[PDB]
RNA sequence: GUGAAGAGGGAAACAACCCAGACCGCCAGCUAAGGUCCCAAAGUCAUGGUUAAGUGGGAAACGAUGUGGGAAGGCCCAGAC
RNA sequence: UCCUCCUAAAGAGUAACGGAGGAGCACGAAGGUUGGCUAAUCCUGGUCGGACAUCAGGAGGUUAGUGCAAUGGCAUAAGCC
RNA sequence: GCUCAACGGAUAAAAGGUACUCCGGGGAUAACAGGCUGAUACCGCCCAAGAGUUCAUAUCGACGGCGGUGUUUGGCACCUCGAUGUCGGCUCAUCACAUCCUGGGGCUGAAGUAGGUCCCAAGGGUAUGGCUGUUCGCCAUUUAAAGUGGUACGCGAGCUG
RNA sequence: UGCCUGGCGGCCGUAGCGCGGUGGUCCCACCUGACCCCAUGCCGAACUCAGAAGUGAAACGCCGUAGCGCCGAUGGUAGUGUGGGGUCUCCCCAUGCGAGAGUAGGGAACUGCCAGGCAU
């Protein structure tokens, strides 16, 4: 009638989590908008995913001066 | 002439201070200045006929704890929300 | 030392309740097991505390 | 009576009904009637109650409620089969908590209030009891 | 999580509830859930209070000198009722 | 058939004849880059000008905007020359 | 190039009727009756603005509150489709009591007469006809009274159709 | 070494707004003047150049500043895993974990590589 209609989301969030070590070319958070923004060494994609350039430990750090989440990439 | 007899609690936290409450006592806190938050008990029947008057909550109260009259005055308390009884007093050391 | 045995059986109850058990061996009532001390032998007995009996 | 003038939107879920009041102590005048149930309070019990404890007060003093209802309860129509979607709004209500007050009053004695809030208490589902004005 | 694909004691019987997981044999001992006045096995076991209504052994709004315990007050041999 | 929030129980996912909404296009720039800039609104003064055209400061600080639904973004602007 | 839009797309191409019907199944799934809640129905209670010359309580009760009974209209699809015959009459009943009559007591805005209204009481009794297929209903006419319900809305291995 | 002032940093409202004073030798702003160097969708307002008569008024840092904002106790609160119940439409028990809002308070930043001026 009026109500008839959904969409099943496109399974967001955290990928791989804050601690432990990742490649280059994974992803670590596919996002909607600069949600978690541009930490070191990652690039945020044309759809603003965020995906490591090196190697090694990912660590979540807060950062910035209007307290903004920035996702880190250094080498293990 | 209004005055205070008590003694201090055990332990400390929810569980304890629910069997407090049922035994015919209530906690309460003494903080202020210079010496640190005193965590006692109280008596509750014996403070409800003190509590009916406005100079609990104007006037000066001596609490003999560890054989010292402490020298308070009323500063916040709670209430059960549908009972007629007495939950938690502070009292600043003023 | 330390001494364990189980008193409450364990069907009926959560698989977050029956994999302690492996950790601690137990396979019937009554199977009374020594184990070694430490704060993570402790934190594996208070989660099943209610169906051992320690013994000391 | 009392509903809202406007829902953000049409129809709410029904919730459930935990927790202690917020509102709990007299907060305006001198005298106040307070619940002591778990229950609900639907728009014309309220406004029932404020006519009979009006008509006691005689237009003297102020009186103020505080609760005012929202929820937009429904209803199924009678003789439909179960399914076929959701059902038109009937009538709003509110949620009462135990401890939440409702009404408060002033200026017309104690003794008078009593029954004067005794006879709105008698139109009203969950049991509630006297309180007076508390100094801090 | 039982139950479907699971037997057994307690809920009278009662797939789903609590106890518990029986491979076979014995005229052997300890308990769980639950029961101990006789039916049907085990306390008419001891102190210790309430109840007088078969309440126990079905229920609301409200009602009342039924009843037991606590906390205060006012009036009083300026004998209060 | 696809898209947006909620129900969905702090990660993904999770249904019904449950609660509300949009699409089946556009753009030769509304694209890439360089350089630069910053809002909605009311008060006050002013040629016809009124409660709302344009002009002056001035308060206030994204309460504004995105080619369109919401949701999440956005000043380094991804907004505007 | 394919609004295959019924959007994983059967064909390059497609609408209805069966009370003349037939088959495989189905209590997964409808009607009849049960069983489960009890929303609507009915019957007792609570506050008491007022009406009643005075007066809430003789009799009614506004705006609202809570239950009972399972009794109408309903909701779920469990037993029941390798079948339990369904409405109403005729013939036989039995229990329930929220009691129509009859029995005993209190109130009244009860002088007597006749009534109002609840409380106890279910032993016993409860219309013959006109009209439609009809329970009911309306009407004519009696009596102390022409009760209300469940029993597969009792009863077709008992009877009309 | 000490104090002050200039680009860059750590820092993320205890670091920001309030109101009252402040300091111009050197630095910074205002300022001065403008044809080619560039400049305005009109215009030395912005943008660029040349120079230093004049001022530290506005900007810009300091001290004073509880009107704020902000941080923040201890204590109590319902929630809450896991297990037993009850008067199971929701609450009580033994166990831990126990926050938001508010009370007592702090609170006018702090610091680092660098260059100049004045003093010790
Ligand atoms: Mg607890
Ligand atoms: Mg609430
Ligand atoms: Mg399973
Ligand atoms: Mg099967
Ligand atoms: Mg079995
Ligand atoms: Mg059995
Ligand atoms: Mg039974
Ligand atoms: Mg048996
Ligand atoms: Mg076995
Ligand atoms: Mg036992
Ligand atoms: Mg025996
Ligand atoms: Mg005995
Ligand atoms: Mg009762
Ligand atoms: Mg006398
Ligand atoms: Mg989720
Ligand atoms: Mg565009
Ligand atoms: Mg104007
Ligand atoms: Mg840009
Ligand atoms: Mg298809
Ligand atoms: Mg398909
Ligand atoms: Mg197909
Ligand atoms: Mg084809
Ligand atoms: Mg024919
Ligand atoms: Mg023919
Ligand atoms: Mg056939
Ligand atoms: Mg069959
Ligand atoms: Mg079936
Ligand atoms: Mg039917
Ligand atoms: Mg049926
Ligand atoms: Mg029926
Ligand atoms: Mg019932
Ligand atoms: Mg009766
Ligand atoms: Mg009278
Ligand atoms: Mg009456
Ligand atoms: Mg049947
Ligand atoms: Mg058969
Ligand atoms: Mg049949
Ligand atoms: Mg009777
Ligand atoms: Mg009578
Ligand atoms: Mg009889
Ligand atoms: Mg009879
Ligand atoms: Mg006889
Ligand atoms: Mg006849
Ligand atoms: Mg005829
Ligand atoms: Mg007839
Ligand atoms: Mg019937
Ligand atoms: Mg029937
Ligand atoms: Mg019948
Ligand atoms: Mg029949
Ligand atoms: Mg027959
Ligand atoms: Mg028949
Ligand atoms: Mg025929
Ligand atoms: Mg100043
Ligand atoms: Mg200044
Ligand atoms: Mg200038
Ligand atoms: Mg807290
Ligand atoms: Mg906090
Ligand atoms: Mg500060
Ligand atoms: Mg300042």
């Amino acid at each position: 009638t009026r109500n008839g209609r959904d969409s099943e989301a496109k399974r967001l969030g955290v990928k791989r989590f804050g601690g432990e070590s990742v490649l280059a070319g994974s992803i670590i958070v596919r996002q909607r908008g600069t949600k978690f923004h541009a930490g070191a060494n990652v690039g945020c994609g044309r759809d603003h995913t965020l995906f490591a350039k090196a190697d090694g430990k990912v660590k979540f750090e807060v950062k910035g001066p209007k307290n903004r989440k920035f996702i880190s990439i250094e080498a293990e | 002439m209004f005055t205070i007899n008590a003694e201090v609690r055990k332990e400390q936290g929810k569980g304890a201070s629910r069997r407090l409450r049922a035994a015919n006592k209530f906690p309460a806190i003494i903080y202020g200045g210079k010496e640190a938050p005193l965590a006692i008990e109280l008596d509750h029947d014996k403070v409800m006929n003190m509590q009916a008057k406005a100079e609990f909550y104007s006037e000066v109260l001596t609490i003999v704890v560890d054989g010292k009259e402490i020298k308070v005055k009323a500063q916040d308390v709670q209430r059960h929300p549908y009972k007629p009884k007495l939950q938690h007093i502070d009292f600043v050391r003023a | 030392t330390i001494k364990i045995t189980q008193t409450r059986s364990a069907i009926g109850r959560l698989p977050k309740h029956k994999a302690t058990l492996l950790g601690l061996g137990l396979r019937r009532i009554g199977h009374t097991v020594e184990r070694e001390d430490t704060p993570a032998i402790r934190g594996m007995i208070n989660a099943v505390s209610f169906m051992v009996k320690v013994e000391e | 009576m009392l509903q809202p003038k406007r829902t953000k939107f049409r129809k709410m879920h029904k919730g459930r009904n935990r927790g202690l009041a917020q509102g709990t102590d007299v907060s305006f005048g001198s005298f106040g009637l307070k619940a002591v149930g778990r229950g609900r309070l639907t728009a014309r019990q309220i406004e029932a109650a404020r006519r009979a404890m009006t008509r006691a007060v005689k237009r003297q003093g102020k009186i103020w409620i505080r609760v005012f209802p929202d929820k937009p309860i429904t209803e199924k129509p009678l003789a439909v089969r179960m399914g076929k979607g959701k059902g038109n709004v009937e009538y709003w209500v509110a949620l009462i908590q135990p401890g939440k007050v409702l009404y408060e009053m002033d200026g017309v004695p104690e003794e008078l209030a009593r029954e004067a809030f005794k006879l709105a208490a008698a139109k009203l589902p969950i049991k509630t009891t006297f309180v007076t004005k508390t100094v801090m």
